[PDB]
């Protein structure tokens, strides 16, 4: 499957949700500039509305999920994937010594909306580590962000 | 975890697609 399937579709309404933190159906502006700001990003009032207003397909200025599904399913140029991954390890990383500790995750995570365990944030870094040197790196990090 | 990180990951990537 290049194609789209229910599996996918369900991970894509798990991350619809964790931008609908009010779980009303839509994603707002508010909503949108929170999630990038959690992410290190502070975008500009004109930058939310422009981005919704491409994906926007019934004129209503907030994205639901159908038109998040589009977009994520769109067989697409110019993503800024690698780009925007490279970005966001910068919130993971904030000591800049280019790996991801527990307590660095742990926080980012919070900020995303999370409340993990100690057993979720640690394995969540034993996952990652795939070099088994006890730490989480950038490479590790891209690899855990396309999975 | 693998869920939590693919979750995460697909926040960027719809990040970078709305972008
Ligand atoms: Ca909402
Ligand atoms: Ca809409
Ligand atoms: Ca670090
Ligand atoms: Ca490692």
């Amino acid at each position: 499957a290049d194609q789209l399937t229910e599996e996918q579709i369900a991970e894509f309404k798990e991350a619809f949700s964790l931008f609908d933190k009010d779980g009303d159906g839509t994603i707002t502006t508010k909503e949108l500039g929170t999630v990038m700001r959690s992410l290190g990003q502070n975008p500009t009032e004109a930058e939310l509305q422009d981005m919704i207003n491409e994906v926007d397909a019934d004129g209503n200025g907030t994205i639901d999920f159908p038109e998040f599904l589009t977009m994520m399913a769109r067989k697409m140029k110019d993503t800024d994937s690698e780009e925007e991954i490279r970005e966001a390890f910068r919130v993971f990383d904030k000591d800049g010594n280019g790996y991801i500790s527990a307590a660095e995750l742990r926080h980012v995570m919070t900020n995303l909306g999370e409340k993990l365990t100690d057993e979720e944030v640690d394995e969540m870094i034993r996952e990652a580590d795939i070099d088994g040197d006890g730490q989480v790196n950038y490479e590790e990090f891209v690899q855990m962000m396309t999975a | 975890a693998r869920r939590k990180w693919q979750k995460t990951g697909h926040a960027v990537r719809a990040i970078g697609r709305l972008s």
